[PDB]
């Protein structure tokens, strides 16, 4: 873990893992909020 | 149409002819040693 | 330095032939006769595109460009302890001698040759095109 | 042929000649560095114009500089 | 000459690809005759990937 | 001295390239050998001459071929259901079927159908036999012939103009303003006015009766009097038919404004009034510099004078007077940048206000004269952006221009590259996004997922022209504007006739498609620019390379080291937005012929709902559109398109061998040609055959713009063929 | 292979497919095509007549060609196709 | 507005409701009304018609095309079309700009400065992702200060 | 329609302009 992490912080991973829960979050506001085009707020 | 044979003249001279005369004549030029 | 005179008598390596040799810049224009002394009869990667025996005395190598001869020279300077010398034959019977030419290499400085080409000033210095305009002079030979 | 200049920010490095595949380059002595050396083209007619001298100058920016002149069949590399 | 070692200049010349950038002096040759006798280091290579250049003390500035 | 005599470096290479090169180098005249300035003017002059006189041997040949082969009179007949015939046919390769579909416009052989709108313009402007047309031709031999004689004549020594006539600036813009934009649209008045307006109102002016038919009822009375309204009095009805006498009027210069309603176009005594007056300003604005006479300006003192005291400009303008009048390059850059800027103006005004009779129903011949402009305009600002990086290394002096507008250019030009790249990248982002999302919104079965932007900037400039579609109401569509009453009984009742009218191309009706594509051609300038501003601010140097003046223009590259340097050149900035107006000039005219083959059949709900994606713009239009296209000659036999068929087809070839030169590079090439020398050198029976000149493969430089132009005759003869097939065989 | 006194055949200036035979036809044969092809002789003089003579060779059977010989000569023999609208 | 008609009387809007649903009731015809395939299309039918009835709640603008079209002038009426959605954005888009630069600088004054951009130091970036939260006041705010832009002396530029 | 010695005329007077466009070859040669 001081370099098992250092190895998951490498610019790929934290890529992975952040578009991983980025494109996650997205399609879940798609889910339950769908077919959004004009932002009612 | 007036004259329906200077289509069959003039097509080949500048067809065939005067591209034969010029780049005959430019392949003598750009060969001349000088 | 006296410039070392083409023996012609020399022999050729062993070569099967190729078809990577000499043209006809050959016959008419210019061609590079390269020679060098040899340790004893070993195996080298000709520039033409081959392998050769080379002999156990002086060879003797006819190459058509200056660049055929500076890569095997350079391939005979690294993997093997080998002087070379190469020159340059005319068809009219000419040989002029190229490199080394005060006979020690161009990487080793020599008090003998002079700085020509050299420009006491920098890039950022030379002038704009724009001031010559007209001229046989250009930005970087004055 | 080709028109190859040195300039004084040269470090006297050697490696331009030794990039060098058809003997242009030569190290000439000078005063003007710690190496106590320049390069110069005295056989700038053998240059085939590659910059392989440019692409091995440390020198930032670049002491040998090959500017692409007339070009003949020294600088043509043709072996016909 | 130069002016000082180890201490921080910023590049005057034109043509270097440090211009206007922070540098390191590592060497500066006190020998006469000398053109560009002050070795600067930077923290960024250029496109030749070396950081080592040689210059002048004109082409320099302390900051 | 071998060939290129011009250049004494090309002459001892004893390579192809020496051959290839001084075709290329030929007009590049200050770049050659033992040159001086008053042989670069002269020569340039001379060569000025050359080219009008090409372009009045080009002229007189098309109009040759409409006289002698064309049937110019039964079109003038006729305008509405003949195919005006540009010339005859003399192919030794067609058989029976080709001879037998050529055959249009009745005619007796195979003949091709103009679509340079030249018999719409000869109809127009007055001319009306194949005599008339064939004296025009004769006189424009004689002009031509009149521009070689002049030509032959500056070269002589006794008539050479010297250097400081040619820098004479103030006494070229007089001359220029007064003669070549006044006196030549006062020409043009004085033909509108005595020819093309009787011969719109039936009567035949010509130079025998030039001073007997007199143009108005009252003629030159009214004008000196002072009443110019006379000439105003009574205009051609809205019952008139052009060239008839019937329903004509009288007045010479009205100012209806509009469309005359039976050509869907613009009415002679308009033009003639819009000549007289770009003929009074112009020969008015021609007074302004000094010449010889005291009065007047010195454009150096004008450039001197005009520094903003805040110091945010520097030194303003100051020296930019002899940096133009120096350079040549500057010169040429400000021409063609103004030439494409009214290039494009001329596209942008024929096919909206169509200016000759009978145009706006000839549907490919307004499609052709768009695309026409828009591509010749397209290299003609190119142009202008590589003669402004050409004048930055070969011509611009930084001790002339200190802290001045233009090397103020050089101090923040990496905040010009850099912000261009940002709107370039917003573009391109935004329009791509939208157009895949509008993609996928079509693909997944929802039409109404797309993101329609109803382009409402526009849309009220629209309304602010007068259109009472999208119901703004501001000025010019609300009767509450003083711009409106300034206007409704001046020229409004017929621009607002021609602008509510749905069937015309005045001001069509503006959608989400047309927003899209709107930042398509956004996009495609800014991009353009971004590429061409880069390669004529870079041009000097750059970061990578700080002695790119010191190269020359168009040099190849400077080696791989320091990461590689290819296509560092400005002329290959040059090089790589050719391929960017093309692809701009692509979208524009793709726009236009979708919008436009839209509107004439009628459905412009086809436009309306597909030109939001791109798959209606590859299904509807390009594919939908090339159904005649490409059956223009089948197995079962050949059609009228078929030399569209197969122009599409070569374009197909020659845009695709470009990407061979595009591609593939020299080295590859050149090993091979070294193979093949020793092949031909070994080879017996060919061996006793020599070559003069050493095989090479093509240059760095050369490979760049033998593939450049390669992709431009392609890209050309593909959307020519596409877009000269796709309504003249489905005319609508 | 270098030798200094014949720099022709150290270089590759072989006649490889050469023959040094002086003849093989007779006199009849030879004194029959000198005579015929003595006014084809000088390039100057042969390119002359080619260009000139090639002209007109062209132009002749380019014109007096009949419909069946070449079939831009014979015209349409069908009646014109309208395009659209009209046109 | 620019002759849109709103989409909740537009005649060409409910057409495109009517024959979305009749194009997937008759993808419903070949299936059984209790299969797994036949939930997903009543699913999508029920989507489709929260989707229309959405479209007209909101005011939006719908052309001859039956297609809902979006004002981004700045229509009071017109918000959540550009306005709304683009203040919401360019929010999100500054915290992507803010954190990113403020990274930038805290990795600048370290040993290695390279090796914190391909192994990006998750606790000096996750301590800043929260501080992108307020980033007009510290955008401006640096503006002001005169620390967000570089004085042109100190920035490499290439010559003329 | 144009006569057939019309295009006489047009053919010299396009041999005229030849000539002319020869000589001006000719001169921008020099
Ligand atoms: C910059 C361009 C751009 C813009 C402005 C939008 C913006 C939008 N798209 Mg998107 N889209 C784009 C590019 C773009 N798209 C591209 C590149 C793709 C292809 C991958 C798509 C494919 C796409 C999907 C499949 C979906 C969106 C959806 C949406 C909405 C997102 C609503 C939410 O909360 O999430 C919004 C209207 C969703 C939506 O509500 O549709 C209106 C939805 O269905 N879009
Ligand atoms: C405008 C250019 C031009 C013109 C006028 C022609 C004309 C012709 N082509 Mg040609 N061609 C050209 C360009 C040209 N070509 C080019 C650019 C391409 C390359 C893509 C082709 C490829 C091509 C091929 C592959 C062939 C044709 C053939 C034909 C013939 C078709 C008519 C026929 O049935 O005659 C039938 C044939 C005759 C009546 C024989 C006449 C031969 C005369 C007597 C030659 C006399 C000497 C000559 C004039 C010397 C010229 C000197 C010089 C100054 C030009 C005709 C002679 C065909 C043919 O038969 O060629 C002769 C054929 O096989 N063409
Ligand atoms: C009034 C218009 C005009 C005038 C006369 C100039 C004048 C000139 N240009 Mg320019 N230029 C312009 C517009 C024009 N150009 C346009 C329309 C383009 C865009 C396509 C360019 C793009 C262009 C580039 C970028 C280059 C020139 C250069 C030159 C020189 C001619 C080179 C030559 O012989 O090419 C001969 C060209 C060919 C034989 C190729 C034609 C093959 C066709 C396309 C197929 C000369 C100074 C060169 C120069 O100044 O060198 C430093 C240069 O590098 N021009
Ligand atoms: C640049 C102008 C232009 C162009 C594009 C053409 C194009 C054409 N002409 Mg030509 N023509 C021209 C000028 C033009 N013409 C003028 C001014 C005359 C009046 C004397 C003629 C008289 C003429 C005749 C009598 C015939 C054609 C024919 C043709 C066709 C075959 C080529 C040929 O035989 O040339 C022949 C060319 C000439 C006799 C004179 C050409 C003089 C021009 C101005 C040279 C221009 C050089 C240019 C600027 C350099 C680039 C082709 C469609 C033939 C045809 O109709 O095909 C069916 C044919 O029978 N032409
Ligand atoms: C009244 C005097 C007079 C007039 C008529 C001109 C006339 C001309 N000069 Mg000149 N000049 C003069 C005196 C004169 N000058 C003086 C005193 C000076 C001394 C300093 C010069 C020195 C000078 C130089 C050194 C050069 C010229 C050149 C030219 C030509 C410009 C190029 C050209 O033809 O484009 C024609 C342009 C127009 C007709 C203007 C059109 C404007 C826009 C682009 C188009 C708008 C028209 C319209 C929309 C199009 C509709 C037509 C369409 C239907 C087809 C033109 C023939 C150049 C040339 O070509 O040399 C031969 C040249 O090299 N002159
Ligand atoms: C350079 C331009 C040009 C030239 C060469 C002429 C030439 C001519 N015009 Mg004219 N015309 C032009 C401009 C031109 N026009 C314009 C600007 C107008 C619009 C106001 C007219 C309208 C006009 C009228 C209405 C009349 C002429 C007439 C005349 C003739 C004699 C003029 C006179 O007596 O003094 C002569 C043929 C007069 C004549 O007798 O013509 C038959 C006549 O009364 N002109
Ligand atoms: C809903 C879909 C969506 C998506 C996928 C995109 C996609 C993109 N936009 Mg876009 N855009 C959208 C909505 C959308 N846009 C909306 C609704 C607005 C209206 C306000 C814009 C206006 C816009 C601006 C103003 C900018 C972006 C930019 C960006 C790009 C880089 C942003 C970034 O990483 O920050 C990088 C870091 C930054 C600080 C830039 C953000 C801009 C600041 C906040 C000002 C990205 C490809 C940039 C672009 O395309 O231009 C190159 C950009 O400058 N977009
Ligand atoms: C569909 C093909 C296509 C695409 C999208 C690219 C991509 C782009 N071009 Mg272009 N271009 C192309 C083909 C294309 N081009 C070809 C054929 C050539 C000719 C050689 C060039 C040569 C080239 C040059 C010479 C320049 C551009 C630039 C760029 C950028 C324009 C700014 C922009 O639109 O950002 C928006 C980005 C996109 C639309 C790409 C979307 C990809 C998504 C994000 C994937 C997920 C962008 C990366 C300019 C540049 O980069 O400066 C900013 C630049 O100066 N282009
Ligand atoms: C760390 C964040 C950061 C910041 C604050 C900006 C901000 C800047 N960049 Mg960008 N950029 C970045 C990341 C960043 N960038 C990265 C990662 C790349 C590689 C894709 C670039 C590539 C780049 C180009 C190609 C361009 C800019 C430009 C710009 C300016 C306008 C924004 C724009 O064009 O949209 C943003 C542009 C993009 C291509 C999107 C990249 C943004 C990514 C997604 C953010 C990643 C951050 C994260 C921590 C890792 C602005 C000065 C333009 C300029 O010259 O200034 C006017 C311009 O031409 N940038
Ligand atoms: C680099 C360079 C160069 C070039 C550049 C270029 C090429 C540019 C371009 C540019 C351009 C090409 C531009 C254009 C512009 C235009 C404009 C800017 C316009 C505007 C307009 C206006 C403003 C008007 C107004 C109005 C309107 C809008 C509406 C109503 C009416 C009126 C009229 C009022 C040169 C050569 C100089 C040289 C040096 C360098
Ligand atoms: S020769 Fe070609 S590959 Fe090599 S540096 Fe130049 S452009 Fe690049």
């Amino acid at each position: 873990m001081q370099d098992v992490k250092t190895y998951l912080s490498t610019a790929p991973v934290l890529a992975t893992l952040w578009f991983g829960f980025l494109a996650g979050l997205l399609i879940e506001i798609n889910r339950f909020f769908p077919d959004a085009l004009v932002l009612p707020l | 149409m007036t004259a329906s044979y200077l289509p069959s003249i003039f097509v080949p001279l500048i067809g065939l002819v005067f591209p034969a005369i010029t780049m005959a004549s430019l392949f003598i030029y750009i060969e001349q040693d000088e | 330095f006296t410039p070392p005179t083409l023996n012609a008598d020399t022999p050729a390596p062993i070569f099967g032939g190729s078809t990577g040799g000499l043209l006809r810049k050959a016959q008419v224009e210019e061609f590079y006769v390269i020679t060098w002394e040899s340790p004893k009869e070993q195996i080298f990667e000709m520039p033409t595109g081959g392998a050769a025996i080379m002999r156990s005395g002086p060879n003797l190598l006819k190459l058509a460009r200056k660049e055929q001869c500076l890569a095997l020279g350079a391939r005979l300077r690294t993997k093997f302890k080998i002087q070379y010398q190469f020159y340059r034959v005319f068809p009219n019977g000419e040989v002029q001698y190229l490199h080394p030419k005060d006979g020690v290499y161009p990487e080793k400085v020599n008090a003998g040759r002079t700085a020509v080409g050299v420009n006491n000033r920098s890039i950022g210095q030379n002038a704009n095109p724009a001031e010559l305009k007209f001229a046989h002079k250009q930005a970087y030979d004055l | 042929a080709h028109s190859v200049k040195i300039y004084d920010t040269c470090i006297g490095c050697t490696q331009c000649v030794r990039a060098c595949p058809t003997d242009v380059l030569e190290m000439v002595p000078w005063d003007g560095c710690k190496a106590s050396q320049i390069a110069s083209a005295p056989r700038t007619e053998d240059c085939v114009g590659c910059k392989r001298c440019e692409s091995a100058c440390p020198t930032d920016f670049l002491s040998v500089r090959v500017y692409l002149g007339a070009e003949t069949t020294r600088s043509m590399g043709l072996a016909y | 000459i130069g002016p000082k070692r180890g201490s921080i200049v910023k590049v005057l010349r034109r043509e270097s690809y440090w211009f206007n950038d922070t540098g390191k002096v590592v060497a500066v040759d006190q020998a006469p005759g000398v053109r560009y006798p002050v070795v600067v280091r930077f923290d960024k290579v250029n496109y030749a990937g070396v950081s080592t250049n040689n210059y002048s003390p004109d082409e320099l500035e302390q900051s | 001295s071998r060939f290129p005599k011009f250049s004494r470096g090309l002459s001892q290479d004893p390579t192809t390239r020496r051959i290839w090169f001084g075709i290329a180098t030929a007009h590049d005249f200050e770049s050659h050998d033992d040159m001086t300035e008053e042989r670069l003017y002269q020569k340039i002059f001379a060569s000025h001459f050359g080219q009008l006189a090409i372009i009045f041997l080009w002229t007189s040949g098309n109009l040759f071929h409409v006289a002698w082969q064309g049937n110019f009179e039964a079109w003038g007949q006729d305008p509405l259901h003949v195919r005006p015939i540009a010339h005859a046919i003399w192919d030794p390769h067609f058989g029976q079927p080709a001879v037998e579909a050529f055959t249009r416009g009745g005619a007796s052989g195979p003949v091709n159908i103009a679509y340079s709108g030249v018999y719409q313009w000869w109809y127009t402007i007055g001319l009306r036999t194949n005599q008339d047309l064939y004296g025009g031709s004769i006189f424009l031999l004689f002009v031509s012939a009149l521009f070689l004689i002049a030509g032959w004549l500056h070269l002589q020594p006794k008539w050479k103009p010297s250097v400081s006539w040619f820098k004479n600036a103030e006494s070229r813009l007089n001359h220029h303003l007064s003669g070549l934009f006044g006196v030549s649209s006062l020409a043009w008045t004085g033909h509108l006015v005595h020819v093309a307006i009787p011969e719109s109102r039936g009567e035949h002016v010509r130079w025998n009766n030039l001073l007997t038919a007199l143009p108005h009822p009252q003629g030159l009375g009214p004008f000196f009097a002072g009443q110019w309204n006379v000439y105003a009095q009574n205009p051609d009805s809205n019952s008139h038919l052009f060239g008839t006498s019937e329903g004509a009027g009288t007045a010479i210069l009205t100012f209806l404004g509009g469309f005359h309603p039976q050509t869907q176009s613009l009415w002679l005594t308009d033009m003639a009034h819009h000549h007289l007056a770009i003929a009074v300003i112009f020969i008015i604005a021609g007074h302004m510099y000094r010449t010889n006479f005291g009065i007047g300006h010195s454009m150096k003192e004008i450039l001197e004078a005009h520094t903003p005291p805040g110091g945010r400009l520097g030194r303003g303008h100051k020296g930019l007077y002899d940096t133009i009048n120096n350079s040549l390059h500057f010169q040429l850059g400000l021409a063609l940048a103004s030439l494409g800027v009214i290039t494009s103006l001329v596209a942008q005004h024929m096919y909206s206000l169509p200016p000759y009779a009978f145009l706006a129903q000839d549907f490919t011949t307004q499609a052709a004269l768009y695309t026409h402009h828009q591509y010749i305009a397209g290299f003609i600002m190119t142009g202008a952006f590589a003669h402004g990086a050409i004048f930055f290394i070969r011509d611009y002096n930084p001790e002339q221009n200190k802290d001045n507008v233009l090397a103020r250019m050089l101090e923040h030009k990496e905040a010009i590259i850099s912000h261009l790249s940002w709107a370039s990248l917003f573009l391109g982002f935004h329009t791509l996004g939208l157009y895949v999302h509008n993609d996928v919104m079509l693909a997944f079965g929802t039409p109404e997922k797309q993101i329609l932007i109803e382009p409402v900037f526009a849309q009220w400039i629209q309304s602010a022209h007068g259109k009472a579609l999208y119901g703004f109401d501001v000025l010019l569509s609300s009767a509450d504007s003083p711009a409106f009453n300034a206007g409704q009984t001046l020229w409004l009742p017929g621009w607002l006739d021609a602008i509510n009218n749905n069937s015309n191309s005045l001001f069509l009706t503006i959608g989400p498609g047309d927003f899209l594509v709107h930042h398509a051609i956004a996009l495609g300038l800014h991009t353009t620019t971004l590429i061409l501003v880069k390669g004529a601010l870079d041009a000097r140097g750059s970061k990578l390379m700080p002695d790119k003046k010191e190269f020359g223009y168009s040099f190849p590259c400077d080696g791989p080291g320091r990461g590689g340097t290819c296509d560092i050149s400005a002329w290959d900035a040059f090089y790589l937005a050719v391929f960017w107006m093309l692809n701009t000039i692509g979208w524009v005219t793709f726009y236009w012929h979708w919008k436009h083959i839209t509107l004439w059949q009628g459905n412009v709900a086809q436009f309306n709902e597909s030109s939001t994606y791109l798959m209606g713009w590859l299904r509807d239009y390009l594919w939908l559109n090339s159904s005649q296209l490409i059956n223009g000659y089948n197995p079962f036999g050949m059609n009228s398109l078929s030399v569209w068929a197969w122009m599409f087809l070569f374009g197909h070839l020659v845009w695709a061998t470009g990407f061979m030169f595009l591609i593939s590079w020299r080295g590859y090439w050149q090993e091979l040609i070294e193979t093949l020398a020793w092949a031909h050198e070994r080879t017996p029976l060919a061996n006793l055959v020599r070559w003069k000149d050493k095989p090479v493969a093509l240059s760095i430089v050369q490979a760049r713009l033998v593939g450049l132009a390669h992709f431009s005759v392609g890209y050309i003869f593909t959307y020519a063929a596409f877009l000269i097939a796709s309504t003249s065989g489905k005319f609508g | 292979y270098f030798d200094l006194g014949e720099i022709d055949n150290t270089t590759g200036n072989w006649d490889l497919y050469g023959n040094d035979d002086p003849n093989r036809y007779n006199g009849f044969q030879n004194k029959f095509f000198e005579t015929f092809a003595g006014a084809f002789t000088k390039r100057g003089l042969l390119l002359k007549f080619l260009v000139l003579g090639g002209a007109t060779t062209i132009g002749y059977l380019g014109s007096t060609s009949s419909g069946d010989l070449l079939a831009i000569k014979n015209g349409p023999k069908q009646a014109p196709i309208m395009g659209p609208r009209g046109r | 507005v620019a002759g849109l008609t709103p989409c909740k009387e537009s005649k060409g809007f409910a057409k495109r409701q009517k024959q979305e649903i009749k194009k997937l009731e008759g993808r419903l015809k070949l299936y059984a009304p209790d299969s797994a395939p036949a939930l997903a299309i009543n699913a999508t039918i029920e989507k489709t018609k929260r989707r229309f009835e959405f479209y007209g709640n909101q005011g939006l603008l719908c052309g001859t095309d039956g297609l809902p079209h979006l004002i981004v002038d700045g229509d009071q009426a017109h918000l959540g079309e550009f306005v709304y959605p683009g203040l919401v954005f360019l929010y999100i888009a500054g915290w992507i700009g803010w954190v990113g630069r403020a990274y930038l600088i805290d990795v600048r004054t370290s040993k290695k400065p390279t090796e914190k951009e391909i192994i990006i130091d998750v606790p000096l970036a996750l301590r800043i992702m929260s501080k992108g939260l307020t980033w007009p006041v510290a955008a401006i705010g640096e503006l002001r200060s005169g620390k967000l832009v570089e004085k042109s002396s100190n920035i490499t530029v290439s010559p003329r | 329609s144009i006569s057939d010695s019309q295009i006489i005329v047009a053919l010299v007077s396009a041999f005229i302009t030849g000539i002319l466009a020869l000589r001006l070859g000719k001169s921008l040669y020099q």
